[PDB]
């Protein structure tokens, strides 16, 4: 009755369990059945259990087992192009036993070694998988396998003169994956979309929530960020799914292809499934899972991009398991404890110097499903209260064929100081300027277009007229992005700025243009306009060409007068 | 084995056993009742007893009255002779033919076969409607709702596409499954007549729940259907469109008991579990293992006070595949069909669409009328604010092209456009604007076939 | 300006449609805690 | 002397004594764990029973499970040495640095030293901010809450008081106490490094409280926070300021845990007891007995959902000296730092200002100030209904000097501005309007200062 | 219905005039079944509901109402009686909003089942413009069929 | 009050063969309020035809529910037993309703909207329900009712 | 009434003091009972009465917080003491509803009792405009008096 017990009742959700007594709170346990449940209440005379799936196949004087674990996963070679679950195992095992990986010894006997230290290499799937040394073990290297091919389970080293390593490890979703040191907001993960990179920057490591009603595109900008961002790995928890959303993405994804490599996605990626048949356990332990994995690939100095879909359906199973165990409902009847929960969830997120030295990182996006534009509680409220980024997809902004339908008024990001010196630097001297200067032409356009809504446009004096086309150029030309497109998918930061500039120029020769009494109308027509417009479509510099094209075409509207 | 009731409240009656528990889901039958009452079981309560949820009234029922275990559920009488027949949501006659004679008897919550390949819907559903096929393309696996709201002909549209829809040269066959809840005597007399004249009843399985049929019956409904459907494509290899309406009245019925359940209400007074139930429906659907054939859903969502944001209509969006929203205020324009085009979307569009599936030029000309139709739409707004006469030429030539839109394009005198048909009104129509402002269509499309 | 009451008039009732009804979904959640407890 | 674990509900667990109960409020230790795990004690139920508050979470508690009574509550250690270290929520060292060598071991409920005075706050408290300095003065003793929403740099502002906040020629030392809560590891590793690198350390406690910490350890952060406060102004007499952000993410824990204590809920699902705990708290403040040195308090009290009307925001008003509100829309609108003029107020203000402490025109010039800006702020709506040309010429002046207030007196380009700069602005700005509209201006001020 | 008589007498009116409407039809006679006022019969549930400490919901309204009215109105119907012959009962209802809101409960619920709607106009009305119904805000579903 | 007060002292049934009285309610008033009915009605007259019952703030609760009923009654009794047209004039029906509804927390109901009774209507309905001709057809009680709007 | 003190004190305060102020006006003096407020009283009552699990209504408030808070404003007034002479408690009381909300505990059923109310309003003081009363929802049932 220690590591087992028996069902006493079952009904209305909650199986009550005679003995299991040394079961710990949180602990995923196992029916005869095959249903997994998690050990909720803690009692005198009794566990309570969540079940995750059907109670009907849960009966009195069943067998209950502990499994040891709040969760846990498998962290080795087989990770890439699979396809799990919430709890992860194939849309049962995790990592293939026969499959045999090439092993790459990095380490010779005698060296010292540390948590998180690099002592093999697997080109499992290019990318390259690296064997470290599981967190919590050190000290030196007594036997280490030569290079060939060898099975998960196998022994490729043993440490101290006895740990016993392979090419896998398992690690507590729950649970954080330690670092050195979580470094402060200095790198731009670079999306290739400009309304994001230029307006709303996320850093490698950052915590940008995605929120707005059900159908505004909030997947869409993470899909669109994992086929072109610079993670190296994406971890897709792609919850909330119903109706159909799961075996659209069963048989899908598996086809879709990394724009980097041409590639299937899968290759980079790990699923999470989050269905509606599932119990709210499992889907509540999902970003768990997905963060420890997350943070394993980063331990091994990848930056990788935590895809959330959604938090507002994991609060929802919450909430379910909450109100089963009789914990007392609040605000819309959420227990009190899921702000500080999700808050914790969250700050997992950054990039690190990994153990032994290494940079890596975890970049988290969450999508935010409100119960109906209402956005308050759960997902919204609490996450935009954490999150530093907001991209908020808008409906209207959609009806209008604006892509991509981000509110350039709305959205937020603080990170743009962080990540200023990097694009300065690397990119463009004039980064931060540039970006700072479209956004105050859309800050005074979204103004100007509030007037207008009161007293018309035909009071409107050419100086606003002017500021109103440039507007226009900014958000048709630069903050619009075309996902479809071959080229338009993924906008290199070379690019960005190079676009950036040739709006920018386009705007000073504009204001310069009308201080000199040209006719807006004259420079409304102005033949570059054209090709500024079709400017995301070009894959070569033939776009700063154009800074050229539109200078001398000014001046035959100088000429002209 | 047999129980006795110890508790009644409302559609939750409390039973306790003597020996052998029924487990959760199995169907009691109530002795001592001129008609049959079932009580589904839903939980054990602990001491022998188990709480249920009755199919039908429980006046009259008194404490000490004897119930039996069926020893199941309720199930789906499935053979391909499903065909042809129209049924209740239990899956009983309504046509006064034989009962069906079952090839197998399949649970409905979904467990049964697991059908789904892990595959990305694709190809063609021709509905026969040109808003549909042309500009909001229907593709195979897919769900797209029908968006709309009280006093629209929703459920019109959605007899024309069960009358009408078919999968151009598929190795496959076609059947479609048409599920109706909560509806009147007269909407169901008229939906059995209608498949009845036209013939649509050979290719079709249809359930009619009536407003006064039992709660739990209309629970059921689209249970039942969406087995039938996962039979017919996964054991029959067919291409199966299902048409669910309307998915607010299922969700009514949901709501009703959720309160006779116990649960603390949600907003809006809904259940608790609006999203995690709802998921149960519109995750079936898509391709089925070994591609042959598919699961496809057109549900419709009615508005409740015409609300797009109200949790039920909100929720099902994700469900989908292609939206169709209609609104109110446009069919007081008389532009019917009355789809907001501005709020109609493809989310697996690019998937069924392009060279060797419609035509290359298709995304762009959906692009262009889009853009422009909302253009003009915002256009309307501000002749209203400086007056016709002071719109510029360039926004006057928008402002008719929306008149355009919803003249020629939206509106159809009922009739089956070919989207090579809704592609040419769509140039067509394009035309009205300046070739220089057509700036989400590319030149070589410009050129082949302005 | 019977523009002004006319569109923005739109304005107060999507405003009104928020709250006398979003207030009641709450009035009543609360009962229900302890109502329901 | 022990006991066992009898229930366990999420923080909240019981706990059963044989011989001696242990008092409200002591601290407990759970036997048989990895990390210290303390259950502080909440009530008494009776049976020698009594109910606690765990301070970590309750994964693996088996019922039967040991408990120790401390003999005590949880504990500050006391020292002058607390100065220059940054610790947890709970005293314990972040920094690398060994645990404090108390001089005194204090209760941290605020029962410990009975320390104020019943002496009304006065003399000045330089921020070094030109908006709380010269227009909000902050004075020694009191509580004046900065008052913003989610989005606003309140931490920014916190930080940035912690780093300058002095006590001009005083005979008495000045101490900062800087205290978060439920800060994440990038706000914690930014705070440390920001007192760390500018030497605002030396003369301060920090006081960090994580996310991811215990709920109670969050609850104990402003006790320990206020202990230390009340210990070096009473019992070495300094000028000490503290700065607790943020209050609602205090009250968010709080209200997490009262579901778990069996309470019915108040108002928006928070804690019945909301407003007795939260004057636990800012009861803690003032002059100190033999009047050398004070305790004042700067709290930042975030909006949730930006809502002023939340219970927690609202009911943390009364405790404050000085209020600074800050404003989304102003913020959108570039103006930095984002306080709304007209909602922020100086309830001991004149107690601060005049002749011999600022200057003699100061309360006539943020009289007149504070007129113009409201005027302005209204005549904003104005023009939006009327037109901007249909507005008077003195309305005008007005409206332009909204504007002027906003541009630059509002805004600093991080500067430290003394109340004689800060009064020059003013009355440059006041300038704009006619000198006859000066209503709240004497006319000796005017030819004086003008 | 009058307003000492308990909200359950008045709940059941609808239901025992139904019957006796349903029971002329079966003879082979076309009944009028004309209900002043559903308004009031929902406040009277609503009264019983909140006495039985059933949630309220909107305007305080019982989760239950929608289903039951809609019940009721699918009683109508001109039918081929036990033993054939035809009959039918068609039903009038009159719809009392609180006061021009025009929402809950009356109204709204019923407009949505009713087939017709004929709406007395105030302005109509004091235009005297008789029958006040006005031409432009009244539908019947029933003009095709 | 005064517009009440007023037709306590004014009313009448112009040439009928009936004889009127008045029935005079007033419920949760203060001290000052009843001295000065109280006074009204002794120096103008007004208090030979009538009846009044006086509901003081400090009074019982349960007294403020039964003196709309000790009035309706009377008035009944006036109108029904002697034949008699009776105007019944109650002030105020929203200060019977606090009392009503301040019971209803006592009472173990579930509150309905804006913390009101749950059986607000069907109570009040006892009240309005009482007026109306009389058998015989030579009395009727009549009502004028003061309903102030809490909050306006 | 400080926050360390138990809601019985606090709740008692009230009665201290008019027991008091009645006790100076029966010398024949006039004195002023100023209340900081009742806002806090009906929460320090409603803490007692949960303790003491009676049923919690409105805003979780006792049904007992109306005729109680109204028969304290009863003992104001200016009377005619034992043994002739005259003397008067007038009484002032503090509102503070949760937050601007002004419904209950506080002014909703205070404003019902009081005869008068000077309504500081917070854009009058914003404004600069002293006393900041606003004198468009300010009353007092005492101008003829």
């Amino acid at each position: 009755m220690i590591q087992g017990v028996i069902q006493k009742i079952a009904g209305p959700a909650v199986i009550a369990k005679g003995m299991l007594g040394a079961r710990m709170y949180d602990i995923c346990k196992v029916g005869e059945e095959g249903l997994v449940g998690e050990i909720i209440r803690l009692d005198g005379d009794t566990a309570f259990v969540q079940v995750y799936e059907d109670t009907s196949g849960l009966k009195v004087g069943e067998p209950v087992v502990s499994t040891g674990l709040p969760l846990a996963v498998e962290l080795g070679p087989g990770m890439l192009n699979g396809i799990y679950d919430g709890i992860q195992r194939p849309l049962v095992h995790a990592l293939d036993r026969e499959k045999k990986w090439a092993w790459t010894p990095m380490v010779k006997p005698g060296d010292e070694v540390r948590g998180g230290m690099v002592l093999g290499t697997v080109p499992e799937f290019g990318f390259t998988h690296k064997i470290l040394v599981p967190p919590d073990v050190r000290g030196r290297v007594k036997e280490v396998k030569p290079a060939g091919e060898y099975t998960v389970e196998e022994p490729v080293v043993v440490l101290e003169d006895g740990t016993e390593l392979k090419m896998y490890h398992t690690w507590p979703v729950r649970r954080a994956r330690p670092v050195q040191r979580k470094l402060d907001p200095n790198t731009p993960f670079l999306t290739g979309m400009r309304i994001l990179d230029v307006l709303f920057p996320v850093a490698m490591g950052g915590t940008a929530a995605i929120p707005g009603p059900f159908g505004s595109g909030k997947t869409v900008t993470q899909q669109s960020l994992a086929k072109w961002s610079n993670a190296d790995v994406v971890v897709y928890v792609g919850c909330g799914e119903r109706g159909n959303e799961m075996t659209d993405v069963l048989v899908e994804f598996p086809e879709l292809t990394d724009p980097k490599t041409g590639g299937p996605l899968m290759h980079r990626t790990v699923l999470i499934a989050n269905t509606s048949n599932m119990p709210v356990a499992a889907r509540e332990a999902s970003i768990y899972v997905g963060v420890t994995i997350a943070e394993y690939f980063r331990d091994q100095g990848f930056s990788v991009a935590l895809m959330a879909d959604s938090t507002s359906r994991w609060a929802e199973a919450l909430r379910e398991i909450s109100s089963r165990l009789e914990e007392m409902p609040a605000e819309e009847g959420y227990p009190p404890y899921l702000a500080a929960r999700l808050a914790a969830f969250y700050e997992r997120a950054g990039k690190v110097i990994t153990l032994g030295g290494e940079e890596g990182a975890v970049t988290i996006v969450g999508a935010v499903s409100p119960p109906g534009g209402d956005m308050s509680e759960p997902v919204t409220q609490s996450t935009l209260r954490i999150v530093g980024a907001f991209w908020r997809l808008d409906a209207s902004l959609a009806f209008r064929r604006h892509f991509p339908a981000i509110n350039w008024n709305g959205s937020y990001s603080l990170f743009t100081s962080a990540l200023d010196p990097w694009y300065r630097e690397n990119v463009a001297e004039d980064y931060p300027e540039l970006r700072d200067a479209i956004s105050e032409l859309l800050q005074r356009e979204a103004g100007l277009q509030e007037i207008v809504q009161l007293v018309g446009p035909d009071a409107l004096q050419d100086a606003e007229r002017l500021v109103i086309e440039v507007g226009r150029i900014i958000r048709e030309d630069f903050l619009q992005q075309n996902a479809y497109h071959e080229v338009d998918a993924y906008c290199s930061m070379k690019k960005a700025y190079g676009i950036m500039k040739m709006i920018l120029a386009f705007y000073k020769e504009a204001e310069a243009a009308i201080k000199r009494g040209v006719s807006i109308d004259e420079i409304l027509q102005l033949p570059v306009l054209e090709r500024i417009g079709r400017a995301r479509y070009v894959s070569e510099e033939e776009f700063p060409a154009y800074f050229e094209e539109a200078m001398k075409e000014i001046q035959g509207a100088f000429k002209a007068l | 084995e047999y129980t006795g009731i110890t508790y009644i409240s409302g559609p939750l009656l409390f039973v306790e056993n003597a020996k052998d528990l029924a487990y959760g889901a199995i169907v009691d039958i109530k002795d001592g009742t001129g008609r049959v009452r079932g009580g589904q079981v839903i939980e054990v309560s602990e001491e022998y007893a188990v709480i249920q949820v009755f199919e039908e009234t429980t006046g009259l029922d008194l404490a000490t009255t004897s119930v039996s275990l069926v020893e199941d559920v309720a199930r789906l009488g499935v053979s391909k002779e499903m065909l042809g027949r129209r049924f209740n949501g239990i899956g009983k006659p309504i046509d006064g033919l034989p009962p069906i004679t079952p090839e197998k008897r399949l649970p409905i919550t979904g467990l049964p076969l697991n059908p789904v390949a892990r595959r990305k819907p694709e190809q063609f559903i021709q509905t026969g409607i040109s808003t549909i096929d042309v500009m909001n393309t229907l593709v195979r696996g897919q769900k797209l709702p029908i968006f709309s709201g009280s006093g629209l002909p929703a459920n019109e549209i959605a007899a024309q596409i069960a009358r009408q829809a078919t999968v151009r040269p598929k190795e496959e066959p076609f059947a479609v499954v048409f599920a109706a809840m909560g509806i009147t005597q007269r909407e169901l007399s008229y939906f059995i007549q209608e498949f009845e004249r036209t013939g649509a009843l050979s290719r079709s399985v249809l359930f009619l729940n009536k407003a006064d049929d039992p709660t739990i019956e209309r629970i059921l409904t689209p249970r039942m259907a969406l087995t039938v459907a996962e039979y017919l494509a996964f054991e029959h290899d067919y291409h199966v469109l299902v048409i669910l309406t309307d998915m607010t009245n299922y969700c009514e019925a949901l709501r009703e008991i959720g309160a006779a359940r116990e649960e603390i209400p949600g907003r809006r007074g809904y259940p608790g579990y609006m999203y995690t139930d709802l998921a149960t429906i519109y995750e079936r659907a898509g391709v089925v293992e070994g591609k042959k054939g598919s699961v496809t859903q057109i549900p419709i969502l009615s508005m409740p006070d015409d609300d797009r944001t109200h949790p039920i209509p909100d929720l099902t969006g994700y469900i989908t595949e292609g939206q169709i929203q209609l609104s109110r205020e446009l069919h007081r324009k008389g532009i019917y069909p009355p789809i907001d085009p501005l709020p109609s979307l493809s989310r697996l569009m690019n998937n069924g669409v392009g060279k060797g599936k419609t035509r290359e030029d298709h995304k762009q000309v959906s692009d262009q009328l889009y853009s422009a139709y909302a253009n003009g739409v915002d256009i309307r707004k501000l002749v209203a604010i400086i007056g016709e006469d002071a719109l510029t030429e360039n926004d006057r030539r928008y402002l008719q092209f929306a008149d355009a839109f919803e003249r020629f394009f939206i509106n159809q005198g009922q009739q089956n456009r070919s989207i090579e048909e809704s592609l040419q009104i769509a140039w067509a129509l394009l035309s009205m604007l300046p070739q220089g402002e057509l700036k989400r269509i590319s030149k070589d499309h410009i050129g082949k076939y302005y | 300006i019977p523009g002004i009451r006319a569109q923005i008039r739109f304005i107060q009732q999507v405003l009104e449609q928020r709250e006398r009804e979003d207030t009641f979904r709450l009035k009543r959640i609360k009962g229900k805690i302890e109502a329901r407890e």
